[PDB]
C-alpha cells in the first residue's frame, strides 16, 4: 500500500519519491505502473536498491524505462521479487519477471516466493560431503562434484556444455530424482532458443508432457538492462 | 550545517540585534509563508528572474511584515541561491531560537494527555536534569504508551526517558535473560 | 497574500509552461532544463533555435539534454517545447541506396527517402521465441571466412583487428558479397574517414552493391547523439526489412568509437564512469544494439538480421572492457593479425583465435565435406608450424603434411575485394585437399587455383550448376572439377 512518484531516472537507475512513511525496505519490490509506447499501463518490476533519503530511493528496474515519466506512481510490492516457484517454473522458460518468456501460458502457481533471500544456517545443513556422482563417465572417474557442490567451468562451447550439461540433466533427472535449474545468463538468444530446443528436442522440456519436463529455463537477456541480470 | 550556519546567523543578528523573540515571529510567519509549495518553487525555481523574485520578496517582505535584520537576512539567503537550501535553516532556527535560549523543547509521550501541573513537575525535572534555563513543554499522548510517558529530551530528543510498555519490553528481555 | 501571491502567482504561471523546459545549464551538446518535466523518458524535444534535445537525464530538479549538436543559437534559458516523439526514423526500402543521416534523411543529397513507417530506433529485441534456427547460410566471398567460420543468415559475430585495417574493407567485401545474396545490405559506418566513407561509397555503387546497400553513418564531426543512437537506427531499418520476413545484414562500423562517444555523454552527463571510461550502461546498450540481430522465427517469417561488429584492438587489447564486453556478447568472433597481413596475408585473419559458434548449421555440406579435412590439416599445420626453420630433417608425412598445409596456406589468401563464389572455393578445397595443388608452387598454385576457377567456370560449369542446385559436393560433381582439375592441371603444367 505504498505509491511513490517517480522522481528522478538516472536512465534504468530510477529514483522514486516514495512517501514519507510508506518507503520500502532494501530489494523490496515496486509495480512502477507507467504507461506503455502505447500508453496501455505497463508496470515495470523497481528494485529497491538504495534508500536515497528524503523520502526517496534509488531504484533499479529489470525491464527497460523507456515511456516512463516523472511523477509516476510506483505501488511498491514492498518486499523481494516473489516468484514462481515448483513446477511451474519446472518446464516453462520463465522469465525474470517470473512470466513464462517461453509463451507457454500463464505460470498458475500460487507460490511465489522472496527471491533475495538468506542462505541457511550453519546448523541447518547436511555436511556429509557426498558426490554428486554423474553418470557421465570421466566425471565420475575424476571429478568428485560435491553433492550441494560448486562445479566450476573453464569450458563452454565447442567444448560442448550443451550435450554434456543436458545428459547431466537427464542423468540428474534420472539416476537421482532431483530436478534442475538451468539459467543463461546475458543469454545468447541463438544459444537460449537453441537450448529450449535442444531441452524439448532431448525432452529435458519433455515437450509434450510439460512439467515432466525435467528442466527449468531461466535465461537472463543479455538484451536485458543487464541490472535485470545480478539478480537472475 | 551550513545551513545551521545561515541560520545561526540570523539568531546571531537577532540576538546581537535583540530581534531573538522578534525575527523568530518573523520565523514563524515567513515559515507558514514559505510553507506555500507554490510560493517555495515561484522563490525557488531556477527559471524565476531573481529581479521580479526580488520584487516579489519585497513584496512579501510587506505581505508578512517582516522585520528588517530577518529581512536583510532573506535577502542575503535569496540573493546567495541557498533559498533552494531554503526550509530547514528556518527549521534549524528553532533550534538555533533555543540556542540562543537554552528553553529546551522535550517531547512528552503518554497515555493520556497528562496533567499540566504533571507536565510542570516533568518540565521542572528535566530543568534540573537537562540542568535547563527553561523547557519549551512538547507535549504528546501517545497510542503505543501503555499507561506511562515517553519524554525525549536532550539535544535532540535523543534523551529518551519513557516508562510506559519500556518497562515491559526490559520484562521480556529479562525474560529472554 | 494572494497580491503577493498574485504577483508571484503570475511569474509562476509564466513558469508554468507545460512542454517547454528552459535551458538552465547549457554545456558543450548537454543541458540541464527547467520545465518539461512531465516529459516521458529519452524523447527528442525542440529546444528554442530549433534545437532537438535527446531527453537523456530525468534529473528530479531539471531537464537532462543531449542536445542534437551544437547550440550556439540555442542561448541561455531556452525554452525546450516538449515532443514527446522519440527516435521514429521513417524506414522504408527507398532508402536502399540513399545515405541517410541519423533522422533517415539522405546526408547522400539522394532526395528524401520516401518513408511511411517510423520505427524508434530502440525497438524491443526479438526474443528467443521469435527466432528459429539458424539454417540458411551467409557467405562473405571470403572462401577461407566461410571456410574456417560458417556463417548462417541472421547470426552475431565480431571481427576484431586494429586501425581501419582493411578489416573495414573486409566487412566491404561481405558487402559485396551480399550483391549476390539475397539480403538487404546495410552499411552503418560509424565514423568513418569522410574520404573512405565516400571511396567506400564508390565501392558499393561501382559494385552495383549500393542497390543492395543502403548506408547511414556517423561523422567523426558528429554530435554524438547521432553517433550514440544511429547504431539503434540502423537496427531499426533492419527490423523494417527482417520483420518483413527478409534476409537483411548491417555492418556495424566500430561501436569503439560509440563507446567513446558514451562515454562522452555520461560524462557530458556529469554520470557515473565505468570501466576505462566507458559507461556500464555501454554493456547493455551494445547488448541490446547487437541482441536484436537474427533469423527470425516463422512466426516472424525467419527474417535474417545478420550482424558485422567492427571491434578494434586499441594495440592489441583483446580484453578491452569493449572488446571483452563484445566477446561476451558475441557468437562468431574474428580476431585479425595483420602479421599475415604484414607477411603478405590479406586477409588477414587470425584464424586461430577467430572462434564462432554457429559452425555447420550455417555451412553446406557440400561445404562441409571438403571443410572438416580443411579443419584438421589447418590445426595439423598449426602445430607444426613450428617445424619450419629445421624442416629440412623432416619427416615424409611431416613434411608432405607440412606441404599439404603449405597449399591450404596458400588457398587462402584473397586481396582486397577478392571475393569468391562458394563454388570456386569448393573447387579450390579440394583441389588442396586433393593434393593438385600439393603439386603446384608458391605463387603457381595461386595463379593456377585462379586458373582453375576460370577453367572450371568453363571448363566444369555444369559441376558448379549441381553444386547450385544439390547445393552438395556431388562425387559426379568432384569427378568433374577432378576431370577440370587435371585438365587445367595440364594447362597450367605446360604453363
Amino acid at each position: 500500500k505504498n505509491l511513490g512518484r517517480i522522481a528522478q531516472i538516472i536512465g534504468p537507475v530510477l529514483d522514486v519519491a516514495f512517501p514519507p512513511g510508506k518507503m520500502p525496505n532494501i530489494y523490496n519490490a515496486l509495480i512502477v505502473k507507467g504507461r506503455d509506447t502505447a500508453g496501455q499501463p505497463m508496470n515495470v518490476t523497481c528494485e529497491v536498491q538504495q534508500l536515497l533519503g528524503n523520502n526517496r530511493v534509488r531504484a533499479v528496474a529489470m525491464s527497460a524505462t523507456d515511456g516512463l515519466t516523472r511523477g509516476m506512481e510506483v505501488i511498491d510490492t514492498g518486499a523481494p521479487l516473489s516468484v514462481p516457484v515448483g513446477g511451474a517454473t519446472l518446464g516453462r522458460i520463465f522469465n525474470v519477471l517470473g512470466e513464462p518468456v517461453d509463451n507457454l501460458g500463464p505460470v498458475d502457481t500460487r507460490t511465489t516466493s522472496p527471491i533475495h533471500r538468506s542462505a541457511p544456517a550453519f546448523t541447518q545443513l547436511d555436511t556429509k560431503l557426498s558426490i554428486f556422482e554423474t553418470g557421465i563417465k570421466v566425471v565420475d572417474l575424476l571429478a568428485p562434484y560435491r553433492r550441494g557442490g560448486k562445479i566450476g567451468l573453464f569450458g563452454g562451447a565447442g567444448v560442448g556444455k550443451t550435450v554434456l550439461i543436458m545428459e547431466l540433466i537427464n542423468n540428474i533427472a534420472k539416476a537421482h530424482g532431483g530436478v534442475s535449474v538451468f539459467g543463461g545468463v546475458g543469454e545468447r538468444t541463438r544459444e537460449g532458443n537453441d537450448l529450449y530446443m535442444e531441452m524439448k528436442e532431448s525432452g529435458v522440456i519433455n515437450e509434450q508432457n510439460i512439467a515432466e519436463s525435467k528442466v527449468a529455463l531461466v535465461y537472463g537477456q543479455m538484451n536485458e538492462p543487464p541490472g535485470a541480470r545480478m539478480r537472475v | 550545517s551550513t545551513a545551521s550556519r545561515y541560520a545561526s546567523a540570523l539568531a546571531d543578528v537577532a540576538d546581537v540585534t535583540g530581534t531573538l523573540e522578534a525575527t523568530n515571529s518573523d520565523v514563524e510567519k515567513l515559515i507558514r509563508i514559505f510553507s506555500e509549495e507554490p510560493v517555495y518553487y515561484f522563490f525557488a525555481n531556477p527559471v524565476i528572474s531573481i529581479d521580479n523574485k526580488r520584487s516579489v520578496l519585497d513584496e512579501i517582505i510587506t505581505t508578512s511584515g517582516l522585520q528588517p535584520h530577518t529581512a536583510n537576512f532573506i535577502n542575503i539567503l535569496i540573493d546567495s541561491e541557498r533559498i533552494n537550501l531554503v526550509k530547514e535553516i528556518l527549521n534549524e532556527f528553532e533550534d538555533v531560537f533555543n540556542k540562543i535560549t537554552g528553553t529546551e523543547v522535550a517531547v512528552v509521550t503518554s497515555v493520556v494527555k497528562l496533567e499540566n501541573d504533571h507536565l510542570a513537575q516533568i518540565a521542572k525535572g528535566v530543568q534540573k536534569i537537562t540542568g535547563a534555563k527553561n523547557v519549551r513543554i512538547k507535549t504528546v499522548i501517545d497510542p503505543s504508551l501503555v499507561a506511562g510517558f515517553t519524554i525525549r529530551y536532550g539535544n535532540e530528543g535523543s534523551k529518551l526517558v519513557d516508562m510506559s510498555v519500556k518497562k515491559q519490553l526490559e520484562e521480556i528481555a529479562a525474560q529472554l535473560e | 497574500s494572494k497580491i503577493i501571491r498574485e504577483r508571484i502567482e503570475g511569474y509562476n504561471r509564466e513558469v508554468k509552461v507545460v512542454n517547454t523546459g528552459t535551458v538552465l545549464q547549457v554545456g558543450d551538446g548537454i543541458a540541464r532544463i527547467h520545465g518539461l518535466d512531465e516529459v516521458m523518458a529519452g524523447e527528442l524535444v525542440e529546444f528554442e533555435e530549433g534545437t532537438i534535445g535527446i531527453a537523456l537525464n530525468l534529473e528530479s530538479n531539471n531537464v537532462g539534454v543531449v542536445l542534437m549538436g551544437d547550440g550556439l543559437m540555442i542561448q541561455e534559458g531556452s525554452s525546450v517545447k516538449a515532443t514527446g516523439r522519440i527516435a521514429q526514423i521513417p524506414v522504408s526500402e527507398a532508402y536502399l541506396g540513399r545515405v541517410i543521416n541519423a533522422l533517415a534523411k539522405p546526408i547522400d543529397g539522394r532526395g528524401e527517402i520516401t518513408a511511411s513507417e517510423s520505427r524508434l530506433i530502440e525497438s524491443p529485441a526479438p526474443g528467443i521465441m521469435s527466432r528459429r534456427s539458424v539454417y540458411e547460410p551467409l557467405q562473405t566471398g571470403l572462401i577461407a571466412i566461410d571456410a574456417m567460420i560458417p556463417v548462417g543468415r541472421g547470426q552475431r559475430e565480431l571481427i576484431i583487428g586494429d586501425r581501419q585495417t582493411g578489416k573495414t574493407a573486409v566487412a566491404t567485401d561481405t558487402i559485396l558479397n551480399q550483391q549476390g545474396q539475397n539480403v538487404i545490405c546495410v552499411y552503418v559506418a560509424i565514423g568513418q574517414k569522410a574520404s573512405s566513407v565516400a571511396q567506400v561509397v564508390t565501392n558499393f555503387q561501382e559494385r552495383g552493391a549500393m542497390e543492395y546497400t543502403i548506408v547511414v553513418a556517423e561523422t567523426a564531426d558528429s554530435p554524438a547523439t547521432l553517433q550514440y543512437l544511429a547504431p539503434y537506427t540502423g537496427a531499426a531499418l533492419a527490423e523494417y526489412f527482417m520483420y518483413r520476413e527478409r534476409h537483411t545484414l548491417i555492418i556495424y562500423d566500430d561501436l569503439s568509437k560509440q563507446a567513446q562517444a558514451y562515454r562522452q555523454m555520461s560524462l557530458l552527463l556529469r554520470r557515473p564512469p565505468g570501466r576505462e571510461a566507458y559507461p556500464g550502461d555501454v554493456f547493455y546498450l551494445h547488448s541490446r544494439l547487437l541482441e536484436r540481430a537474427a533469423k527470425l522465427s516463422s512466426l516472424l517469417g525467419e527474417g535474417s538480421m545478420t550482424a558485422l561488429p567492427i571491434v578494434e584492438t586499441q594495440a592489441g587489447d583483446v580484453s578491452a572492457y569493449i572488446p571483452t564486453n563484445v566477446i561476451s556478447i558475441t557468437d562468431g568472433q574474428i580476431f585479425l593479425s595483420a602479421d599475415l597481413f604484414n607477411a603478405g596475408i590479406r586477409p588477414a585473419i587470425n584464424v586461430g583465435i577467430s572462434v564462432s559458434r554457429v559452425g555447420s548449421a550455417a555451412q553446406i555440406k557440400a561445404m562441409k565435406k571438403v571443410a572438416g579435412k580443411l579443419k584438421l590439416e589447418l590445426a595439423q599445420f598449426a602445430e607444426l608450424e613450428a617445424f619450419a626453420q629445421f624442416a629440412s630433417d623432416l619427416d615424409k608425412a611431416t613434411q608432405n603434411q607440412l606441404a599439404r598445409g603449405q597449399r591450404l596456406r596458400e588457398l587462402l589468401k584473397q586481396p582486397q575485394s577478392a571475393p569468391l563464389t562458394v563454388e570456386e572455393q569448393v573447387m579450390t578445397i579440394y583441389t588442396g585437399t586433393n593434393g593438385y595443388l600439393d603439386s603446384l608452387e608458391l605463387d603457381q598454385v595461386r595463379k593456377y587455383l585462379v586458373e582453375l576457377r576460370t577453367y572450371v567456370k568453363t571448363n566444369k560449369p555444369e559441376f558448379q550448376e549441381i553444386i547450385s542446385s544439390t547445393k552438395t559436393f556431388t562425387e559426379e560433381a568432384e569427378a568433374l572439377l577432378k576431370e577440370a582439375i587435371q585438365e587445367q592441371m595440364e594447362r597450367f603444367l605446360l604453363q
